[PDB]
This record gives structure tokens, C-alpha cells and sequence, in this order.
RNA sequence: ACCGAUAGCGAACAAGUAGCGUGAGCGAAAGUUUGAAAAGUACUUUGGAAAGAGAGUGACAUAGAACCUGAAAUCGUGAC
RNA sequence: AACGUGUCGCGAUGGAUGACUUGGCUUCCUAUUUCGUUGAAGAACGCAGCAAAGUGCGAUAAGUGGUAUCAAUUGCAGAAUCAUU
């Protein structure tokens, strides 16, 4: 697996990669991507405190019929949810990539994440049964995620 | 229902015999091409019917 | 209803296995294998359904004896063992 | 004798023709080798006979 | 004349196969020079035991004596030469005749009768 | 898998096959004493085929007639050779 | 001599929202329907079938 | 269609029992005959050995 | 002077199987590690667990059993 | 800020691709022509150290026997077993 992008600085960046994970993709990518996604500062603070003091995760790309929320403030915006499912994902994948700061000998106390990268993985089929015996697929759409931790400094 | 002919004692039988896990111990040698116990049959999905 | 119900209804089990060739179209009350024709003391096959004529063509088995008869007579009888 | 034979034929002649040949056997590449063709080479010089002996 | 293949697809085919019987016969050994030399045999299949010379593979010129012979992977395992498994546990290579030369060969009577067949065949 | 048992029932094989090899044989023998019948079961007398089975022995099939036994005598035709 | 060739499959016909061909008969198979016959189809027929003389 | 001249409506192989996906059937082809000539061949002198003393 | 895994037999495959249909019958899908081999990733270490990160292997794992290649559609990313 | 747009590198995604190809598929030959109520074919169910399947086999059940040959077989078993009978 090549994942993602080439990542720079073999002395002080880490490298996870789990896969096919168990929410919904593209609802994932909005949780990843507050932590990521974006422009710098903003994605790094919040995934501490989020994930260190907080609910809400942003949204603003998903479409739908798709509520609205004061939290949404958080953005400046109007989608965010508080998909549980997902948040307790997160929270591990920070983790290994922590127990690995050690390994690799880096500041836990403030890390930084740069260079997630998160992708959609093979998706889960099932099936339904609809009026005069019609069938569909109720699928599902799992998860990619692969990720990056600097802190450099001065 | 409830009685049911020793044939019919004999086909429930034979198919159980089959319907689990292939012998594992012969999975493991040299050049087993071998996918999964295929032919197995089970009832909430495969009822063996009459 | 008119089909589902009435679904509900099929525990008729019509035709059942056979002896000779097995599977099923046994009818009970008059009698037949469909398939080998059990009873009848030949069996049946028709044109149209070669396949099926194929599928019961022998070999299909296993010749048990009679596949031998190959290497027997090729074997050519001289009788008896070597000693 | 086949050398004594075809010494004489390579000194008469049969050197380069015949080095084309058997050296310019290839493995047929192309899917013909996969209806047997494995090899294809050229051709070279010709002996006729009035039969052999 | 007969100008052609002894068709690949059949024989192709027919080498993969070659029953035990016939795996045996098929492996045919180069003879070490002087083993050639000493009983004037052109090459000699193999069995266990013995001892062998690897020329080519990436692996050139390794040598040593006959363990095992596995002959569906159509392998010898030879003595001392081995590959570790991560653990710490070697585990044989196995190979191909061709590539080896036997070195020194196990007689017994059937040996020296077989044996006796090859060597004539090259040396009568 | 103290596996060597299966070696002893397929040497129980062995004498079970000689065995009625022996017995086998010890019958037919005892069977003849008249070109025919009886002498042997036919399961002591060993199936070939339908037609193999059934066939002209060879006795009846040569053993043709006088008309043309007198005939043959009269007429034979072993080699000539032709050419000058 | 009759490759492809062979399912007891009929052409389906009109008004189901699709180009009119023959179909797989049988179920389950999930050949089930699929087209049949011809050139076009999987397996099938080619065009034109590869005359002996 | 192309414009040529040529020798009126013709061709005929695009006729009747020539087994297409159907079946059918009254075959006979020649293509045995080089085996076939060799069927003749081959016997005939093969014959010739065995008959031998005669004419 | 055939086809090349949607081809080619139905069927390269435990296939006329599986499957399906009351039954008659109908009757599929389904290919390849290794310049050489499992050498099939010990070990560390986090990780409930998967697992991860290391490590470790091996030319090559953009070769880690989805094994040749790896096309396109579709998407994240980078980067703009 | 947004969405799009774009590039490209790279990654995913997919199973293309080529290359292979015991597969198909055709032509042509030999034959000491070809079943079975003497119980065939086909059917059934059975049988392995540990076997599901396949495959083999048939309670003499993954077989015996003869004969031929002449040390393997290996997933793990097993056996010192090669002057060997």
C-alpha cells in the first residue's frame, strides 16, 4: 500500500494505516477532515479539543435535506453533526500514532497532525425485499484512513 | 412431521457430515489450490426440501 | 391472496423422490418417477431434451464394470496368472 | 560422414547461407508458438540430389 | 524426414504429469567429471543419500550431499543448505537436477545393477 | 494415529484374498467329469461378454459338409505364380 | 457444432423497457435471462459461423 | 452496393442441409482422401506383402 | 496459418457440479507469489481485539497470499 | 470562506491489460469392437491416521492380489526400512 502522499523527514513525522473502516465515508470525511481537510491552525486545535473537550464536528460538503445547527457557528456555516460513531474512531487512531511517539521518541504533549489522508474503501452489500416481490441493495460505505503526525520546531 | 423413513434418516446424515469446515489438516500441504468447504448446506437459508 | 395465500398452500410435497434415479416428480397417486420412469422397466429420455439425454448418458456414473471391459478385452484373455 | 560432408559444402560454399541458418532460429514470438510454432528460422542453400545415398 | 514438434500443448502437458515412477526417471543427474569419467556414463538419475555440485540459479555454485528427495516438488534437499525461517529455525531449500551435479554416488545391488545398465550404455 | 493398525487390517486383507483363492479354486476343480454342467457355477465360470457369451464354437462352424468337403479336396488353390 | 448455442432461452419481446433480444431462460443462475444465441452475447454464436466448406 | 459488372445474381453456398445451428446433416466431404489415398494406398500395397506368392 | 479466461466447450475451476424452478427440466459464476523459495514477516511495541507502529524478510512486497500486469470510469489527497 | 475548476504527483478505487495458458476447439489414425439377468448402465449409500470435497475404493471399502519396476511418500503421521526377502 503506497498510501497518500510522500511525507517528508524520516527523523521526526509518523506513519498509520488502517483500513475499511465502519462509518459512513463520506460523513467520515467530514469528521476526518476537521482534523485535516482544510488550511492549517484550525484543523489542528480542534481535533485536540474536540477529541479533548467537545461534541459537534463540522460538516460542508454532504448535501442531502441535511440539518442545521447554531454549532455550525463553529464553522461559520451550517452542517456538523455528532455522528458518535465515528468520534470513537478517531480517537483511537490518534492514539497508536501517540504510543508511536514514543517509539519514535516525539513530543506527545503537542503533536501535530499533518497530511491525513482518507479515503473511501470497498463497499458493503445487502438486500431488501419491496412491494410484488421488488429487490434493492441497502449498501454500505466504509472507510480508508491513513495518517500523519509532525512537530518539528523551533 | 413426525416420522420420517430411514432413507430420509440416511440423506439428513450424510449432509451433515458434509456440511461443516472442510479437514483442516489436509489444507496445508503442498499445493492446496483449496478455497473453502463449498458444498456446505445449512437451513435458515436452505431448507433440503421434501 | 390468489398467489401468496395460496402459496400458503402448496404443502402438497407432490411428487417425490424416486428410487432408481431419484430426485423427485414422484408422483404418488399414479405413480411414476417422471424421471426414470420407475416404475417402467426401461427408462425414459425423449429427443428434444438432449441435453438431458446427456446428462443421463452413461458414463455419467461410473460404468462400474463396464469401464473395465475396456482394459479386459484389450487385455485380451489371455487367462489365468503368470507363475 | 556428416563433418567430412559439410566441411567441404561450408568450404564450397556453405558458410554464411548456412550460418544464417540454424542461427537464426528464433523462438516464434507471437502467439503461433502457442499453436506450436515454438521456433521460426530462415532458409538457406540448396543440394539437389539426384537421390541421395 | 519427420520435420516438426512433438507438440508442445501434449507434452506441456504430459510433463506435469509425470507420475512418481516416472519423476525418478526423469531426473537425471550430470555426473561429476571425474565420476563421469570413473564409470563412463554420460549423466544419472538420482535418489537419496549421495553427493551433489549447484552451478547456476541466482545461487551459483553452492555444493553438498543428498538428504531428501521430494520428488513432487521434484526437489532435493540437501544437506546443509538451508534458509531460515524468522523464528530461527532452518528449513531446507529443495531444488532441481539439472542445475546440481552429482558428485558422489549410494550403491547397493540395485544400484550397481542400474548402474551397471547407464555405465555400459555410455562405456561398452 | 498410531497408525500401523491400518496396515494390519489390510494385511487382513491378504489372507482373506488367498484364502478364498484357495477355496475358489478347490471348487472348480471338483466340478468337472462330463464336458459340462454344473461343473462350475457361473460364478465359477466367469462372465465374457453377451456375445462373447453366446458365439459358435468352433467344432459346429468348421466341421461343415461332405458336398463341400469333397469339394475342397477337388478344389484347392494354394500358389501358381504368373509372369513368363 | 453448435457452439455458444445452447439455453432454452427465448426472446423476451416489447414494452420492457428494452432492446428486444432472446434471454436466458432458468433462474438462480443468474445467467438468469441473460442474452442469448448470437454473436453479441457471452459465449455465444459469432456472426457468421465458420463454415466447413 | 459496389458497381461491378461482372459474369447476374449468383453465388450458392446459403442452401439447404449444410448444418448450421439447426443440425443437418447429409455430409460427405473429401477431405479424408489424402487419408483416404492413403487408405488406398497404404492397403493396397500392404495387401501386395501379404498375398505374396501371387500373381 | 483455431481461440486466448466476457475467448474458447456449459464447463481451464471439487461442472454439466453450484444454483434455480412443482416438475417437466432449467443448469452458473469461478484462472497465474517467488531474479529461486515461504524465505509466508521472528521480534519489539502500542494496540481490548482487529490492529497499528516499528521491526524483521525478501532483488523486488508499487511482489506480503487480491500474489504478472493492473486499463477506464468514479474519488480523497498533494499541489495549484 | 463556498463550489467548481484545473494540473500534476501520488495515493486510493477496479480488475482492465498483456503475457502466459495441461482449458477449449478442429482434423486425421490405430483397434488384437464395443455391455449386461453370470445381474449392465444408471442409481444409492457407504469405506482413509487424522478426509469435507474431489478422488479413489467397496465391509477384502482412499483398499488386497499378481506382475513389472526399484525408495519413496511429507500437512503433521509413520517406519531404520536398504546385502532388502
Amino acid at each position: 500500500v503506497h498510501y497518500s502522499r510522500k511525507p517528508q523527514v524520516s527523523s521526526k513525522t509518523a506513519k498509520a494505516k488502517i483500513a475499511d473502516l465502519r462509518c459512513h465515508y463520506k460523513n467520515t470525511f467530514e469528521t476526518a477532515n476537521v482534523i485535516n481537510g482544510m488550511k492549517l491552525r484550525k484543523a489542528q486545535q480542534l481535533y485536540r479539543q474536540v477529541l479533548a473537550k467537545t461534541r459537534c464536528i463540522p460538516f460542508k460538503r454532504y448535501n442531502g435535506k441535511i440539518g442545521n445547527t447554531a454549532q455550525a457557528k463553529e464553522w461559520g456555516q451550517t452542517k456538523g453533526r455528532w455522528p458518535r460513531k465515528s468520534v470513537v474512531a478517531m480517537l483511537s487512531l490518534l492514539k497508536n500514532a501517540e504510543a508511536n511517539a514514543i517509539e519514535k521518541g516525539l513530543d506527545p504533549g503537542k503533536m501535530v497532525i499533518k497530511h491525513v489522508q482518507v479515503d473511501q474503501a470497498p463497499r458493503v452489500r445487502r438486500r431488501t425485499f419491496r412491494a410484488h416481490g421488488r429487490i434493492t441493495p441497502y449498501m454500505r460505505s466504509p472507510c480508508h484512513v491513513q495518517l500523519f503526525m509532525t512537530q518539528p520546531q523551533e | 412431521g413426525r416420522f420420517k423413513p430411514l432413507a430420509i434418516k440416511k440423506k439428513y446424515a450424510k449432509k451433515l457430515k458434509q456440511n461443516r469446515p472442510v479437514p483442516y489438516w489436509i489444507r496445508l500441504r503442498t499445493g492446496n489450490r483449496i478455497k473453502w468447504n463449498e458444498k456446505r448446506r445449512h437451513w435458515r437459508r436452505t431448507k433440503l426440501h421434501y | 391472496t390468489k398467489g401468496t395465500t395460496s402459496m400458503g398452500q402448496r404443502h402438497g410435497r407432490t411428487h417425490i423422490l424416486c428410487r432408481r434415479c431419484g430426485r423427485n416428480a414422484y408422483h404418488v397417486q399414479w405413480e411414476r418417477c417422471a424421471a426414470c420412469a420407475y416404475p417402467r422397466a426401461q427408462r425414459r429420455r425423449y429427443n428434444w431434451s438432449v441435453k438431458a439425454i446427456k446428462r443421463r448418458r452413461t458414463g455419467t456414473g461410473r460404468c462400474r464394470y463396464l469401464k473395465v471391459v475396456h482394459r479386459r478385452i484389450r487385455n485380451h484373455f489371455k487367462t489365468d496368472i503368470k507363475a | 560422414k556428416t563433418k567430412e560432408a559439410m566441411t567441404f559444402l561450408k568450404t564450397v560454399g556453405a558458410i554464411d547461407d548456412v550460418n544464417r541458418v540454424n542461427d537464426s532460429r528464433q523462438i516464434r514470438a507471437g502467439r503461433g508458438k502457442m499453436r506450436n510454432r515454438r521456433y521460426v528460422a530462415r532458409r538457406g542453400p540448396m543440394l539437389v540430389m539426384p537421390d541421395n545415398k | 524426414v519427420g520435420i516438426k514438434c512433438r507438440n508442445r500443448r501434449k507434452a506441456r502437458r504430459a510433463h506435469f504429469q509425470a507420475p512418481s515412477h516416472v519423476r525418478r526417471i526423469l531426473m537425471s543427474a550430470p555426473l561429476s567429471k571425474e565420476l563421469r569419467a570413473k564409470y563412463n556414463v554420460r549423466s544419472m538419475p538420482v535418489r537419496k543419500d549421495d553427493e551433489v555440485r549447484v552451478k547456476r540459479g541466482k545461487f551459483k555454485g553452492r555444493e553438498g550431499r543428498v538428504t531428501a528427495c521430494y520428488r513432487l516438488k521434484w526437489v532435493i534437499h540437501i544437506d546443509k543448505v538451508s534458509c531460515e525461517k524468522a523464528n530461527g529455525t532452518t528449513v531446507p531449500v529443495g531444488v532441481h537436477t539439472s542445475n546440481v551435479e552429482i558428485t558422489k554416488l549410494k550403491l547397493n545391488t540395485r544400484r550397481k545393477a542400474i548402474l551397471e545398465r547407464k555405465d555400459r550404455s555410455t562405456k561398452t | 494415529r498410531l497408525g500401523r493398525i491400518r496396515t494390519i487390517r489390510k494385511g487382513i486383507a491378504r489372507i482373506m484374498t488367498v484364502l478364498n483363492k484357495n477355496e475358489r479354486e478347490n471348487l472348480r476343480k471338483f466340478y468337472s467329469d462330463k464336458k459340462l454342467r454344473s461343473a462350475k457355477p457361473k460364478t465359477l465360470r466367469a462372465k465374457l461378454t453377451h456375445r462373447r457369451r453366446l458365439a459358435l464354437k468352433a467344432n459346429e462352424k468348421n466341421r461343415k459338409t461332405r458336398r463341400q468337403l469333397r469339394m475342397a479336396h477337388k478344389f484347392p488353390r494354394r500358389i501358381y505364380a504368373v509372369k513368363v | 457444432r453448435l457452439s455458444g448455442m445452447k439455453h432454452s432461452a427465448e426472446s423476451w419481446g416489447t414494452g420492457r423497457a428494452v432492446a428486444r433480444i432472446p434471454r436466458i431462460h432458468g433462474g438462480g443462475t443468474s445467467m438468469s435471462g441473460a442474452g442469448a444465441f448470437g454473436n453479441m452475447c457471452r459465449g455465444g454464436r459469432m456472426f457468421a459461423p465458420t463454415k466447413i466448406f | 452496393m459496389p458497381k461491378g459488372n461482372n459474369a447476374i445474381p449468383h453465388v450458392h453456398q446459403r442452401k439447404h442441409w449444410n448444418p448450421c445451428s439447426s443440425q443437418k446433416g447429409n455430409v460427405k466431404v473429401f477431405f479424408n482422401q489424402p487419408a483416404q489415398k492413403q487408405r488406398r494406398r497404404r492397403l493396397r500395397l500392404l495387401k501386395a506383402k501379404k498375398i505374396f506368392p501371387r500373381p
